[PDB]
RNA sequence: GAAACUGCGAAUGGCUCAUUAAAUCAGUUAUCGUUUAUUUGAUAGUUCCUUACAUGGUAUAACUGUGGUAAUUCUAGA
């Protein structure tokens, strides 16, 4: 006796699990793009697997349809918002050419690493759960994160960081006080 | 350097009792977690009224600090703020009284027992008492 | 049987009555963060922002949208008085209950930021508040009357000095609500009048006091006009918690004076008494010395005339007004008696010594019982039987402790042949009561 | 179950209030009243969920104990009043005057109201009887019942009631080209004119309405409720004035 | 002796003023005057001197400076207040003296006293920044030292004139007491490239 | 303001799925075939009619007091 949560599983392990082909395929995306999970990999898949049969379904709906005009105008103008579409292919066909490597690049740590705040990939990994990068006025700590256009070009490090602001870290200022009482004595 | 302040939005004068209730934005950078008791003395120094009319509770603090998002109340005249606050939040502010009782266990206990005992008791003690004293 | 003993709960009713019953005037005796108070770019503006939040009622409404364009700075108010106190006053007659709380507030502010330039509103101003009033009272709404009042409470604090230099005429401005035929109107209008006349100086009080009493010779007849004034001198004098203060003092010095003038009426001298009454009652001793030792040299200065009668009826007031537990000194008090007997050389009189009997003091009453009944025995001579019995009645055992049989007997014995069917009515009354065996046992001529 | 329920859960409630699904277990039950279960607003859900005066239910107590709040010039101190369709509730404190009237969407829009509106409402004549005595009356759809009406005001009419006095200033005739408010379906809060009264022996009469932009509907005579003549609203209509567009 | 006294002393003197100089005028104007002091705050222009202007018989000067490449300019001007009537300067000396200081990529901030319509602004005092206050730091969040070491950029003059304000390249924001030029405190931008590029 | 009388609630809630195969239930009807506390709206001069209405009557509780039983939310007599 209440009203029950909505609740569902954000991805689902491919058809057939081990085939060389898809072993390395994997393999290549989360090496160059600093993931760590099959199942993170999956979320992705399943994310745009389920907009390309949305999309697909609205092409072999009629032109002009209101039901395939008003779902698909509504899809197309998320993707473009997004990032992954470009504004050039607002069109449910480009939809179809879409692919898992443009929502990994559309990313967090990516865009760090992109823009140039970090040296590699995992070191934007950690610099992002390490509380240093906060998009617009916000912190995010969240990798994962899918920045938007005008996001990616407000992302920043955070005011509160040693690296963009205040005081150094504890690491730092131990090394201080070893050094001045050092001096001291 | 460290300037907290304090913003309303959201204000809605509801004359019916008697109040002005409204959105409090906290804004505290390079610090943390502005106390309930500031923001009452500042509040009332901006409205014009008494810490005593004024009330805040519902306080958040965003995700990477510096800002604080509650609501507020503030009463005409602390009669009203008297007459219409719960009492817990009355006894937050120390204008009204903790009172002491028992835990729920006692006293639904106390209940039971006094159900089982008809009239007001007292010849029923002095009985007792005779009974024994054979 | 008022509300003594509080319930638990949280919401009483608290019928209209008992709210006025409970409600008083003074806002300096109250206190609060008053917003006017607090910030100064100007009263009548601080109050006129604070109330546009506040209320959402169709008559400040509009009120507040014609000002609101004229008002925003001092200069402007001075400038544009008049078109602002007209609209004021146009709303207050308008008689709205929603709208009463802020224009009342407005005004009251109107008056304090325009002080010494109040004047030539001052009359109809009053005027249309004691319209209000009695509209109040038709549509009972004791908020009504708590705003109202403080609104009169508050133009009189503003406009002290010059309302007290011209007094008289905001008397004669009142006495409609003075007089009116309500309890709480007398009670809260002389509150008003109370506070002012307690700021005024000595000269101006005492043209004042004599104006008043004339008034009270005029209604005559009236007698809510007189405790009109009673419960105004009377809160006027008492303010603090339980202790009137040195212009209470002065005031009761005033009017004895202007009560002791042989042009003075007697139902004036009966005001005062029950303003000593009061005051007896609700100070206490260590604070009233100085208003006795006031009223001792005020009788020294002025008891040889013939007001001697006077006289008495303020003294009989000081000697009954409790008891010698509020009384100073009975050995002045019998100065007093002997000085005023001597300057004699009636009814009034047999009460005085019969009230000094039941409530003065054992020590003086030693030293003085002879006088005070051979006092009785020459002067009310066919009356003291009278007072005999009247003092068995108040207190038999202390005159049986004394000498009652012994002065009985002499007064026998010089007079019998005047008053003997008297004699014989007080021996008729006096057999049942088991208490008076003494006097059973007294002998005869 | 052995007798009346007086509970409502939330999920089960009228979906018109629009009450979120986690904040509780129960929805407030309107008590008996002038409206039925299903298509009342009480006085809870109108003065903390729509107005957001209160914040909850012991602040809503407050407010109506106070007693400011007046339902049809009467004042209301329980709190799941099953205030309803065409009503007038009056705030007075806040001087705001509220005709309870729906909305496009179906919901029950807030509309406004000035006093000299307010001073009256709208009522479905719904049952002309013969009392005892042999006085006639009318039951109206929220269950006023008013006697000595005009003898000309038939069943499924309108007539406009002088709330003050409880009596009827006048009234409007159910026939073809009156302006028509739908008050029930998938069509409730579509304002048009009645086109059609396709009348059943035994079954349902049903109605043809055509709003201003020509679009045609069919819904029953339970649903239809005359408002006004053509082009002249008898009240205040709330804003969209009851077109359904794309 | 009372402060709503005082007040109305002082607005008193206010309609005598205004009173007067309407005669001379001439020689509703008073509710008109009236009401613009108070349409300050509404913001819809109102002053509408728009055509009344002379530019034909404007008259120009140009006044060198010492430094090369003046970077900007402020502009300080006492008025009157509205709502109490005192002034708006600071001390007693001013009495409505107009100011103006102007910042130089030298790293040089000059105040100048404009009072005068008629004669070239008089070079009253000056600050030179330079060298000698770089941070020992250079690295870190604190960037304190009591003067500007690059681009002096922009300046804003107080408008209670107490103080003026200055920031440029170095990612500082240094407050100056007028009178003696003072610096008063300084504010860091705590950003790497923080560069202050305009003041308001 | 304890006790007790009077009024109201205790028929809702919560829990389980044993029974039940045109039964339940689902959508759809009818009551011109019936009861309805409550809510809400209306609604009750009867002037007279042969020999207290400034307002009839008796009870009972709690209580005082006498008791019974191993024992219960037992209860007797006055």
């Amino acid at each position: 006796p209440r009203a029950p949560r909505t609740y569902s599983k954000t991805y689902s392990t491919p058809k057939r699990p081990y085939e060389s082909s898809r072993l390395d395929a994997e393999l290549k995306l989360a090496g160059e793009f600093g993931l760590k999970n099959k199942k993170e990999i999956y979320r992705i898949s399943f994310q745009l697997s389920k907009i390309r049969r949305a999309a697909r379904d609205l092409l072999t709906r009629d032109e002009k349809d209101p039901k395939r005009l008003f779902e698909g105008n509504a899809l197309i103008r998320r993707l473009v918002r997004v990032g992954v579409l470009s504004e050039d292919k607002k069109k449910l066909d480009y939809v179809l050419a879409l692919k898992v490597e443009d929502f990994l690049e559309r990313r967090l740590q990516t865009q760090v690493y992109k823009l140039g705040l970090a040296k590699s990939v995992h070191h934007a990994r950690v610099l992002i759960t390490q509380r240093h990068i906060a998009v617009g006025k916000q912190i995010v700590n969240i990798p994962s994160f899918m920045v938007r256009l005008d996001s990616e070009k407000h992302i920043d490090f955070a005011p509160t960081s040693p690296f963009g602001g205040a005081r150094p870290g504890r690491v730092a200022r131990r090394n201080a006080a070893r050094k001045a009482e050092a001096s001291g004595e | 350097s460290d300037a907290v302040t304090i913003r309303t939005r959201k204000v809605i004068s509801n004359p019916l009792l008697a109040r002005k209730q409204f959105v409090v934005d906290v804004l505290h950078p390079n610090r943390a977690n502005v106390s309930k008791d500031e923001l009452r003395e500042k509040l009332a120094e901006v409205y014009k009224a008494e810490k005593d009319a004024v009330s805040v509770f519902g306080f958040r603090t965003q995700f990477g600090g510096g800002k604080s998002v509650g609501f507020g109340l503030v009463y005409n005249s602390v009669a009203e703020a008297k007459k219409f606050e719960p009492t817990y939040r009355l006894v937050r502010y120390g204008l009204a009284e903790k009172v002491e009782k028992a835990s729920r266990q006692q006293r639904k206990q106390k209940k039971n027992r006094d159900k089982k005992i008809f009239g007001t008791g007292k010849r029923l003690a002095k009985k007792v008492a005779r009974r024994n004293a054979d | 049987q008022r509300q003594t003993t509080k319930s638990s709960k949280r919401y009483r009713y608290s019928s209209f009555k008992a709210r006025i019953d409970d409600l008083k005037i003074e806002p300096a005796r109250n206190l609060e963060k008053r917003v006017h108070d607090y910030v100064e770019s100007s009263h009548f503006l601080a109050s006129f922002d604070q109330w546009k939040e506040i209320n959402l009622s169709a008559k400040f409404t509009e009120f507040a949208a014609e000002i609101e364009h004229d008002v925003q700075t001092l200069p402007q108010i001075l400038y544009h008085d008049k078109k602002i106190f007209n609209s004021l006053v146009s709303f207050i007659n308008f008689h709205d209950e929603f709208s009463l709380q802020p224009l009342l507030d407005l005004l009251a502010q109107f008056c304090h930021d325009l002080g010494p330039d109040f004047l030539k509103f001052y009359e109809e101003a009053i005027k249309t508040l004691i319209n209000l009033l009695d509209a109040a009272i038709e549509f009972e709404s004791s908020n009504v009357f708590e705003w109202g009042f403080n609104c009169l409470a508050y133009i009189f604090k503003y406009l002290s000095k010059f309302l007290v230099k011209k007094l008289v005429l905001t008397c004669d401005l009142l006495i409609p609500l003075l007089s009116h035929s309500k309890e709480y109107l007398s009670r809260f209008s002389a509150e008003a009048l109370s506070f002012l006349v307690r700021k005024c100086p000595v000269s101006n009080l005492r043209e004042f006091v004599r104006s008043v009493f004339e008034k009270l010779e005029g209604d005559d007849e009236q007698t809510n006009l007189y405790e009109g004034l009673l419960i105004l001198f009377t809160e006027s004098m008492t303010s603090t918690q339980e202790t009137l203060h040195s212009k209470a003092k002065a005031i009761m010095s005033v009017l004895l004076h202007e009560a002791l003038t042989k042009s003075s009426p007697e139902r004036s001298v009966s005001l005062l008494s029950d303003i000593w009454m009061n005051i007896s009652k609700y100070a206490s001793i260590e604070s009233l010395l100085p208003v006795y030792e006031v009223m001792y040299q005020d009788f020294n200065d002025s008891l040889d005339a013939t007001n001697i009668d006077r006289i008495l009826k303020v003294l009989t007031t000081i000697v009954f007004s409790e008891s010698g537990r509020k009384i100073p000194d009975w050995n002045k008090i019998t100065i007093l008696i002997e000085r005023i007997m001597s300057q004699s050389e009636q009814d009034k009189v047999a009460f005085l010594f019969a009230l000094f009997i039941r409530n003065s003091d054992v020590k003086t009453l030693t030293l003085f019982h002879q006088k005070l009944f051979n006092y009785a025995l020459t002067n009310i001579s066919d009356c003291f039987l009278e007072f005999f019995q009247f003092a068995l009645r108040l207190s038999y055992e202390r005159v049986f402790s004394f000498n009652g049989l012994k002065f009985l007997q002499l007064f026998l014995k010089k007079n019998w042949q005047s008053q003997g069917k008297k004699i014989a009515l007080f021996f008729l009354e006096v057999d049942d009561k088991p208490e008076l065996q003494k006097v059973r046992e007294v002998n005869f001529p | 179950a052995r007798g009346p329920k007086k509970h409502l859960k939330r999920l089960a409630a009228p979906h018109h209030w629009l009450l979120d699904k986690l904040s509780g277990c129960y929805a407030p039950r309107p008590s008996a009243g002038p409206h039925k279960l299903r298509e009342s607003l009480p006085l809870i859900v109108f003065l903390r969920n729509r107005l957001k005066y209160a914040l909850n239910g012991r602040e809503v107590k407050a407010i109506l104990m106070q007693r400011h709040v007046k339902v049809d010039g009467k004042v209301r101190t329980d709190t799941t009043y099953p205030a309803g369709f065409m009503d007038v509730i009056t705030l007075d404190a806040t001087n705001e005057n509220f005709r309870l009237v729906y909305d496009v969407k179906g919901r029950f829009a807030v509309h406004r109201i000035t006093d000299e509106e307010a001073s009256y409402k709208l009522g479905k004549v719904k049952k002309v009887q013969l009392g005892k005595k042999g006085v006639p009356y009318v039951v109206t759809h929220d269950g006023r019942t008013i006697r000595y009406p005009d003898p000309n005001i038939k069943v499924n009419d309108t007539v406009k009631i002088d709330l003050a006095s409880g009596k009827i200033t006048d009234f409007i005739k159910f026939d073809a080209g009156k302006l028509v408010y739908v008050t029930g379906g998938r069509n409730l809060g579509r304002i048009g004119t009645i086109v059609h009264k396709e009348r059943h022996d035994g079954g349902f009469d049903l109605v043809h309405i055509k709003d201003s932009l020509d679009n045609t509907f069919v819904t029953r005579l339970n649903n239809v409720f005359v408002i006004g003549e053509q082009g002249k609203p008898y009240i205040s209509l709330p804003k969209g004035k009851g077109i359904k567009l794309s | 002796e009372n402060p709503a006294d005082k007040r109305r002393r002082l607005a008193k003197q206010y309609l005598e003023n205004l009173k007067s100089e309407a005669n001379d005028i001439l020689t509703d104007i008073i509710a008109s005057r009236l009401k613009e002091d108070v349409a300050e705050q509404q913001g819809r222009v109102f002053r509408y001197f728009g055509d009344k202007l002379l530019i034909s018989e404007a008259k120009q000067s140009f006044t060198r400076v010492g430094e090369n490449n003046l970077t900007c300019i402020s502009c300080f001007q006492p008025v009157l207040n509205k709502y109490t009537f005192e002034e708006s300067s600071n001390g007693d000396k001013n009495k409505g003296r107009l100011f103006a200081y102007t910042v130089s990529k030298d790293l040089q901030l000059t105040k100048y006293d404009i009072t005068d319509f008629s004669k070239r602004p008089k070079k009253l005092k000056y600050a030179k920044g330079g060298a000698k206050y770089i941070p020992t730091s250079k690295h870190e969040y604190e960037n304190t030292t009591e003067g500007h070491y690059d681009e002096i950029l922009t300046v804003a003059a107080s408008p209670d004139g107490k103080y003026v304000v200055t920031g440029g390249r170095d990612r500082k924001l240094i407050v100056w007491s007028t009178e003696s030029l003072s610096p008063v405190k300084v504010i860091p931008t705590k950003d790497r490239r923080g560069e202050v590029l305009s003041l308001a």
